[PDB]
RNA sequence: GACGGAGGGGUACCACCAGACGUGGAGUCUGCGGCUCAAUCUGACUCAACGCGCGCACCUCACCAGGCCCGGACGCGCGGAGGACCGACAGCCGGGCGCGCUUUCGCGAUCGCGCGGGUGGUGGUGCAUGGCCGCUCCCAGCCCGUGGCGCGAGCCGUCUGCUCCAUUGCGACAACGAGCGAGACCCCGGCCGCGGGCGCCGCGGGACGGCCCGCGGCAGCGGGAGGACGGCGGGGCGAUAGCAGGUCUGUGAUGCCCUCAGACGCCCUGGGCCGCACGCGCGCUACACUGGCGGGGCCAGCCGGCGCCCGCCAGGACGCGCGGAGCCCCCGCCGUGGCCGGGACCGCGGGCUGGAACGCCCCCGCGCACCAGGAAUGUCUUGUAGGCGCCCGCCCCCACCGCG
């Protein structure tokens, strides 16, 4: 599974400070979450991975989801905030854009 | 007068009522704390507007309003609309005692901080009748301290049964706890006949 | 077919005095009523030729009870839609009973001409307010119901 | 300018879209707003049984959504009509969709 | 008017034979021995079916005036029930070529002119059938 | 490899939205919800009886 | 309380009178049991199981015979970035898939292992449960406060009178005031105004046992009328207390047990559920002349697209913006013959849909029972029964089904 969608993920949860998901079936893969490849045009990473690397993250409680739907509905918890500023490599002074 | 059939606009509207509908079970999910009771969307022109009827706003705003934003972009993400655009704008309900949903929520927890039932219940019973309810009912069914099923329902007050009336003036939220030994379901009924927009057809108001 | 707008949508003007309807299950006539030769039209075809060819004497009953007499002088359009063909041959009785005798109004000799219909055939110049009853879950028939199997 | 405006309002609730109906021909009246053009309700029909299971005499659950919409035709200059949107009252969960 | 005067069926027979008498029309002879719709089983036994359903298609065309009604309505107008199945019996439109094949001719002959969407009647055919209507009478 | 033995297509997979339910999808006028879940979520659609 | 082949009242076409229209007989459709199976997945069995659990080629799908991985998170001891892991060409095996094998090139913690702990499961237990529904009950009944009676269980109210569809009322009354259900309410329909109008669709009225005549303290009762409409027009909602009714296989409803990388996860190919000595439950089509068969007229409503050309139809091609039943009526024909009634079967053939028929449609054959159904049994009082079409639900196609 590519390094640079676990980046797209940590990078989604920086702009909008939550994620939907839905199903294992991959339909355009994930809409909405998108990474370029070098050699490759704008990329959706596929839902299997997304869900793989969410469920890890949730564990540690990087985001917390309630389930409502059919939908997985994720928000960035305080410590999840703090792991993604570290992997985004950004700051304190970086806050979430809502 | 010709007419082509295609309608979409009957379509869009629909949507937008199964959308409400995903918003509502989603509502209650993470704000159970909140006291959430009804959800509604002005979706105007281009924006979304959300009005959620609550028992306490602030919980919902949250610190620099962060986790009210926090949602605007979930719900804004899921339903594919522009980030922001969506903006919820939570309303302090009163007459809290009156509004079902909080009060299975606050049973809820009650039962699950391990009150007696029969404490429990005439605690929600004293607050909706305070608030002006001219009956309360609370049923809890399930294996109360035993193995065997019972449905104890602790009533006051007059509450009525049947008939348009129980659309207009009953409340009926039915909440689903769960214990260890297994589900304990509660429905709490609240009868208002002064709800101000409408007068029990049965009651006839006379003169001097 | 159902109650449209569609009344002088067939005939512009023609200076038709009255607009009546009768109706019988379903069905609906609109009749237009202006001075004539004593000719009465229906659907575009002549009221003696009517499709059940045993109920032609059921559409002509009003002008036989009348008299021709004081049928002859008016021309009547009558455009029938909805409901099927004896219903059809009903309404368009009623519709043109009611119509001639909107030409005599509040008259003494409407109230006479009323009674006259209302005597040789009553509900000639008053509705029949019967109506289809709907399919109710566990039976094909409004009101039949599935044969029981057990007890 | 001077094009036609085609107001559609579609709402679940009669007394709902009634209300928007007079918000809506009050503010452009001036502006000779047509009165409402009543499209037949939209009767949307499922019937389900009742059970869960199929257990017990087979009974039917008849629920119908009636959509209401009217129609509202405006000729004159958009600017007005795009405020008149604003002026007429905001009914929440009932929708307006302006084409020309 | 006219069409409506005289009987249905006494116009139809009649223009059956004028249909046949001035030669508009010519039977395919091919379509002859085909049974008209789906939903009979028996074909007709008329032999000259083909003059009755040319004349009782131009009187509906006549009737239809500017509605300009299409090939495939004209054969809803044929349609009957398919019985002699155990399945409950349903209605089953008429065969598309026959009506087709009728329609076709009127257009040659400028009886029928085309239009919109379906053929209508056209006025030059028009008076052939009002003359003959009144001729009846 | 992996992939191709993983989902292929042999028809369309249909569930009720609310409950992941192939049975009863009731796609009459495009929603999918289930017999039984339209049941329980009919007031918030907003459908209602006589 | 329950029961009574106890009495007195009532009451209901889920009961009968009086009638209707049937089933049972048959051929089919389609469930259920039994049988056979590799598997024929199961639920449930009087009412209150048996076209029920909303249309099974695959999916559904839970079953059978092979197969493929992780989608075992996280956390620790350990190993580990020049190799944790992971991908494969060609042959070879294998319906098959580097699936494996021979082999010898890729890739980069996407981390391995052990342990602890997960994530799941259409797997069990509905007699562990929630919720929902069915049933008692198409019932009219259920009950509280204060007072009275008994040691009490428990009575009175809450009536053995009358009335009513109905604790629906009235007259009473150790009861006196309440409440729930009934009614009211709500949706629809029919009638009349007013306003609007791409489209008939928005707001009101009207009918209340009011009038009249008899009979009745009364509550009402029987008529007569007028009036679209007359005395519960049809539906929706549904008391109290329960069932150890049913659903864990609708559900991020869920206790506990089982399972848990040789998976009961999730997929992939093939096959079953649709087999069938047979018994039974819905249905469907017939048994003909009030009928069949040919042309012609042509009539709807829930609600609704079409044209042109080709093809025997079925269907197709190419386009576009639209549109409509049977019965019955009318004229012929056959004419009491298992006949042209009936259409079961069965042999070519033409289409369709899909990835793929075993699904469906259609053409020429082919021509089964059945000549009115025993003992039994069911539904129904006006726009009702019955006849006759039509739409929708599920749905690739498909209704003898359900809901309209």
């Amino acid at each position: 599974i590519p390094k640079a969608v676990y980046k797209a993920v940590y990078a989604h949860l920086y702009e909008n400070a939550s994620l939907a998901l839905k199903e294992y079936w991959r339909v355009g893969n994930v809409p909405g979450i998108t990474y370029v490849d070098e050699n490759g045009k704008l990329c959706n990473p596929t839902y299997l991975h997304v869900n793989c690397i969410m469920q890890s993250l949730e564990s540690r409680g990087v985001v917390k989801d309630t389930f409502a739907w059919r939908h997985h509905y994720y928000l960035l918890t305080e410590k999840g905030e703090q792991f993604i500023r570290k992997e985004l490599d950004l700051t304190d002074d970086v806050l979430p854009t809502p | 007068v010709r007419r082509d059939e295609e309608n979409v606009y009957y379509s869009k509207y629909l949507n937008d009522c199964i959308m409400e509908a995903e918003l509502h079970e989603f509502f209650s999910r993470e704000l159970v704390d909140a006291g959430y009771a009804s959800c509604s969307l002005c979706r105007t022109i281009d924006s979304i507007c959300v009005i959620i009827q609550c028992a306490e706003p602030e919980v919902v705003m949250g610190d620099n309003h962060y986790r009210l934003h926090k949602i605007e972009y979930l719900l804004a993400g899921r339903f594919m609309c522009d980030p922001k655009n969506f903006n919820i704008w939570v309303d302090k309900i009163i007459k809290r005692g009156l509004s079902a949903e909080i009060m299975v929520d606050n049973l809820r927890a009650k039962l699950e901080e391990a009150m007696p039932i029969r404490r429990a219940a005439y605690s929600i019973i004293r607050t909706a009748m305070r608030a002006g309810a001219a009956g309360c009912e609370v049923i809890v069914a399930g294996k109360l301290r035993a193995q065997r099923a019972r449905a104890n329902k602790f009533k006051e007050g007059c509450l009525i049964s049947t008939g348009h009336p129980k659309r207009i003036f009953l409340a009926e939220a039915t909440r689903h706890i769960k214990m260890r030994q297994g589900v304990i379901g509660v429905k709490v009924r609240i009868y208002n006949p002064n709800i101000r927009g409408a007068v029990m057809p049965d009651k006839i108001e006379i003169g001097a | 077919d159902l109650l449209e707008r569609n009344d002088i949508e067939v005939r512009e003007r023609d200076k038709y005095t009255v607009h009546t309807l009768g109706k019988k299950k379903n069905s609906v006539a609109v009749a237009f009523v202006k001075a004539g030769k004593g000719d009465i039209l229906v659907n575009n075809v002549p009221l003696a030729l009517v499709r059940p060819e045993i109920l032609r004497t059921k559409v002509s009953e009003p002008i036989m009870i009348l008299g021709e007499s004081l049928f002859k002088g008016l021309d009547m359009n009558i455009k029938v839609a909805g409901g099927g063909h004896v219903s059809q041959i009903y309404a368009v009785r009623q519709a043109i009973s009611r119509g001639v005798l909107a030409s005599v109004k509040d008259e003494a000799a409407r109230s006479e001409l009323r009674a006259k219909l209302v005597s040789y055939d009553r509900q000639l110049v008053v509705s029949d307010p019967r109506r289809c009853e709907a399919k109710k879950f566990g039976g094909r028939g409004a009101r039949a119901r599935r044969q029981k199997s057990y007890r | 300018m001077h094009q036609k405006y085609t107001i559609i309002v579609v709402g679940k609730d009669l007394k709902l879209v009634e209300r928007y109906v007079k918000s809506i021909v009050k503010e452009g009246r001036a502006f000779g707003i047509s009165g409402p053009c009543r499209a037949p309700v939209r009767r949307l029909t499922i019937t389900t049984r009742k059970s869960p299971c199929g257990e017990g005499t087979n009974t039917w659950h008849r629920f119908e959504l009636r959509m209401y919409k009217r129609t509202f035709w405006v000729t004159c200059g958009g600017n007005d009509i795009s405020t008149i949107l604003s002026k007429t009252v905001v009914i929440p969960g009932i929708q307006v969709t302006v084409e020309v | 008017s006219s069409v409506t005067r005289v009987p249905a069926d006494v116009f139809i027979n009649s223009f059956a034979a004028h249909l046949k008498n001035r030669g508009i029309i010519k039977c395919p002879a091919f379509t002859d021995y085909v049974k008209t719709g789906v939903s009979r089983q028996y074909a007709p036994r008329d032999a000259d079916w083909f003059y009755i359903k040319a004349a009782s298609v131009i009187r509906h065309f006549y009737i239809s005036g500017s509605h300009s009604i299409g090939v495939a309505g004209l054969a809803r107008k044929y349609s009957s029930l398919q019985k002699g199945k155990t399945t409950p019996h349903h209605t089953k439109r008429a065969s598309c070529k026959v009506i087709r094949s009728i329609v076709s001719q009127f257009l040659g002959q400028k009886l029928l002119i085309a239009g919109e969407r379906g053929r209508h009647i056209s006025p030059n055919g028009r008076k052939m059938v009002e003359d003959f209507a009144e001729g009846l009478q | 490899m992996r992939e191709t033995e993983f989902c292929t297509h042999i028809a369309h997979k249909r569930e009720c939205r609310i409950c992941g339910n192939y049975n009863s999808v009731y796609r009459k006028y495009g929603l999918f919800i289930c017999r039984r879940c339209f049941k329980e979520n009919a007031g918030k659609i907003g459908f209602v009886k006589l």
